């Protein structure tokens, strides 16, 4: 008999969190897989979302237990980290939970609990690292196939014959494959218009602008030399206060000539440099544009495009070789960008883009347009783009690859139920608790395909003991077989960085025992 | 009856754009197997 | 029995006790841990997504096999 | 119960039927105006105001529906009268046929992703 355990309160609170966190990992392991289902969400504002990415249902859906608010940090941490595998990370720390249960009832410590979970997380890395291969960045089928499995998870996954190499060739683009460590994806715009179908997707080279033309008449420019402009094309303002006290006629008409001849020297500037498209920074306090200065450009034959944003010069900068120009005297010929065309084009009556392809200076950047007939098809689109983009992303940071359809799930369960046979005590217990709770995994995929799940699990399990360590659940022959066959690889970051952060959030829930409302 | 002489005529767009957005509507429609309404504020 | 249930399940092992009392005496808190220790094991099983009524005859055969086991050790006062 | 999201939930064929039974709502609006026999309808605005019309896409424009899948298939009439300039009653009526005979599928146990394939290749 040793201490009495006076108090229930904190078994109670680890049961409503384990509880809570097994809900959510159950709402959303439909949502796992080739074969899982989108789940729509319409918000309090009656704001409606269609979607496959667990981050986004858990960030939409407005979950209200500490656990499960948990569990969506979790998701957005492995978004962050990896950008795929949002879902299988929440699925992973709600199946770890679930097993601490009957440990916990067993009764054994959530202290034990935690430090045996850590060691099958350190066991678990070394078993998919070895599981793993190198990738050599010019392996562009490799990498191919890494984008068509983050996708076939999506509604565009029809379009992935399409949208892979696009993801692909975007990141491609977008980085020194020689150098490179990493990628920001900030290089890649994303541009959502309405109309078409998912198959007009487009990765555009040079630069797409939502920003109207001012200009009638001129929309297509050939050899086209730009401008960017971040001081405004109206009467001259001082920044302190300033008026113009007129006490003759003769100063009136005086005015209005000097503003008239200020403007036009303004614009004649711009012309002797061979500019023909003007790009305008948006201007609040003075007016960047005055009709003045529109008459002179358009007489000149110079396109304007105002109203570009603050936050749009260093992306506009970066493509099209321009240098952002805030006094007319710096406005010279060095300060442009030579694109072999700019127009705007039209979508079908859709709306109107401005594009500017060809470039001499085309500096690691790269747009991409994205089509569709819906707003909720266009925006889980962009989401599966971008999935695709940030499993390009592991790719390029662990030059590692692992294979799927629940091969490293079953391949860690089996090799941890080893290691746990062999690590005898009360850790043996949570060892294989964590075993048996990442082989859920594949019987999520077994379920939403529509097979057996303890018949496809037991026969995984079987192979990979025999030794077929890259075999996992084809979804296309209906049971087991070699999926690197099927071609189903994803980056071993992804799996690692899944394990890891979910074995962090289940110790850090683990060591939590009561609940306050302040 | 023959519609091509009788002067039953439809642009090709027509039933084209039809079937490929009808296609993307199902679509989308169809990959929905859950639904979160969420009570408003 | 004093206890102010509204589910209909806790309705379900109320009765299961007070039919053990009935027809024994005895045990009344035993068949109610021991069903729910049960129900708690099908949990993991549809889990996995085993069938509920291929949960039921596989506790049907295991509780034949201990009923069997039990009048095999049984001892005589 | 565990799930303790503020909202409701509908899961499975029970939402299926739903998005189905919505479609088939907006079909069922637009079907009496199609084709030479078709007829026109009256819309009236809460306050009196008359709009007689045999466009689809008027019709589902003017509508205040609710149902997010039938709000899709608003959108696409809207979409065919941008993009085209007619079809705009063809379209509705047909997505919500192929939502129809593909839920019966799926009801069947055909999996989604299959009916999709097939739809695509068709
Ligand atoms: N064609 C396929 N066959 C079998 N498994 C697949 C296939 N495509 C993806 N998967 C598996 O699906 C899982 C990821 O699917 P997904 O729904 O995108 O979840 P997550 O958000 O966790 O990536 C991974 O285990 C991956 O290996
Ligand atoms: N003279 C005709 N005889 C038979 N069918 C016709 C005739 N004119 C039109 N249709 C058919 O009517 C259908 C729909 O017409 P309508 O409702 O006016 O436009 P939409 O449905 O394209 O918005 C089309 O399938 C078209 O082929
Ligand atoms: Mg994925
Ligand atoms: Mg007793
Ligand atoms: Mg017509």
């Amino acid at each position: 008999k040793g201490a009495y355990q006076d108090r229930d309160k904190p078994a109670q609170i680890r049961f409503s969190n384990i509880s809570a966190a097994k809900a959510v990992a159950d709402a959303i392991r439909t949502s796992l897989g080739p074969k899982g289902m989108d789940k729509m969400i319409q918000d309090g504002k009656g704001d409606v979302t269609i979607t496959n990415d667990g981050a986004t249902i858990l960030k939409q859906m407005q979950v209200l237990h500490p656990a499960a608010r948990m569990l969506v940090e979790l998701s957005k941490a492995q978004d962050i980290e990896a950008g795929d595998g949002t879902t299988s990370v929440v699925i992973i720390a709600g199946s770890l939970l679930d097993s601490c249960t009957k440990l916990l009832q067993k009764g054994i410590h959530p202290t034990i609990i935690s430090e045996s979970f850590q060691k099958a997380l350190e066991k678990g890395i070394e078993i998919l690292t070895d599981m793993s291969r190198p990738v050599e960045l010019s392996d562009r089928e490799t990498l191919l196939n890494s984008a068509t499995t983050s996708l076939n998870s999506k509604v565009v996954s029809q379009y992935s014959s399409l949208l892979s190499p696009m993801s692909v060739n975007a990141v491609m683009k977008v980085i020194d494959p020689a150098t490179a460590t990493s990628v920001d994806l900030r290089d890649i715009k994303i541009v959502k218009k309405l109309g078409g179908t998912i198959d007009d997707c487009e990765l555009v080279e040079g630069l797409v602008l939502t920003q109207k033309v001012s200009n009638s008449g001129i929309t297509r420019v050939e050899k086209a030399k730009i401008g960017l402009i971040q001081f405004c094309l109206s009467a001259p303002k001082t920044d302190m206060d300033n008026q113009i006290v007129v006490s003759d006629y003769a100063q009136m008409d005086r005015v209005l000539r000097e503003e008239r001849a200020y403007i036009l020297n303004l614009v004649k500037q711009i012309k002797k440099t061979g500019c023909n498209v003007l790009l305008i920074q948006k201007s609040i306090l003075r007016d960047a544009l005055s009709d003045l200065a529109l008459h002179f450009l358009n007489k000149m034959k110079i396109m304007v495009i105002k109203d570009i944003e603050r936050e749009d010069i260093e992306f506009i900068c970066k493509t099209i070789g321009t240098k952002p120009v805030a006094h007319i005297d710096q406005f010279t010929a060095d300060m442009l960008g030579s694109a072999e065309l700019a127009e705007e084009v039209n979508l079908n009556g859709s709306g109107k883009l401005l594009k500017i392809t060809g470039c001499a200076s085309p500096g690691k950047t790269v747009t991409i347009v994205v089509r569709g007939s819906n707003k909720l098809v266009i925006e889980e689109a962009e989401r599966s783009i971008h999935d695709a983009l940030c499993v390009i992303r592991c790719l390029v940071k662990k030059r590692a690859l692992i294979a799927g359809g629940g091969a490293p799930e079953i391949e860690l369960a089996l090799r941890l139920t080893e290691y746990s046979r062999t690590l005898s005590g009360m850790e043996s217990y949570c060892v294989r608790a964590f075993a048996d709770a990442m082989e859920v995994i594949p019987s999520t995929l077994a379920e939403n395909a529509g097979l057996n799940p303890i018949s496809t699990v037991t026969e995984l399990r079987n192979r990979h003991a025999q030794g077929e360590k890259t075999a996992g659940i084809n979804v296309r022959k209906g049971g087991i077989s070699n999926i690197l066959e099927e071609l189903v690889v994803q980056p071993l970051l992804v799996s690692v960085s899944a394990l890891t952060l979910a074995t962090e959030t289940v110790r850090s829930i683990l060591k939590i025992d009561d609940v306050v409302n302040t | 009856r023959d519609n091509k002489q009788a002067g039953v005529f439809e642009p090709t767009i027509v039933k084209v754009k039809s079937l490929k957005f009808a296609t993307e509507a199902a679509i989308t429609i169809l990959r929905i197997d859950d639904l979160i309404k969420l009570h408003p504020e | 029995s004093m206890m102010d249930v509204d589910h209909q399940i806790a309705k379900l092992m109320v009765e299961l006790s007070k039919s053990q009392d009935d027809e024994i005496g005895d045990g009344t808190t035993g068949v109610v841990v021991l069903a729910g220790a049960l129900l708690e094991e099908a949990e993991q099983l549809l889990d996995r997504g085993i069938h509920p009524i291929r949960i039921a005859d596989g506790y049907e055969q295991a509780a034949r096999v201990a009923i069997e086991h039990l009048d095999k050790i049984s001892d005589s006062v | 119960g565990p799930l303790s999201v503020f909202g409701d939930r509908s899961t499975g064929e029970t939402i299926r039927s739903q998005n189905v039974m919505a479609a088939a709502s907006i079909a069922n609006i637009v079907k009496s105006s199609l084709g030479p026999v078709g007829l026109d309808k009256m819309l009236v605005d809460d306050i009196g105001d008359v709009t007689i019309t045999n466009d689809g896409a008027t019709i589902l424009k003017l509508l205040e529906v609710e149902h997010p899948a039938a709000k899709v298939l608003c959108e696409l009439a809207d979409l065919q009268d941008k993009e085209v300039g007619d079809g705009t009653t063809s379209v509705v009526i047909i997505a919500a046929e192929l939502l129809k005979n593909a839920d019966e599928l799926v009801k069947q146990k055909i999996h989604p992703t299959s009916v999709i394939s097939g739809y695509r290749l068709a």
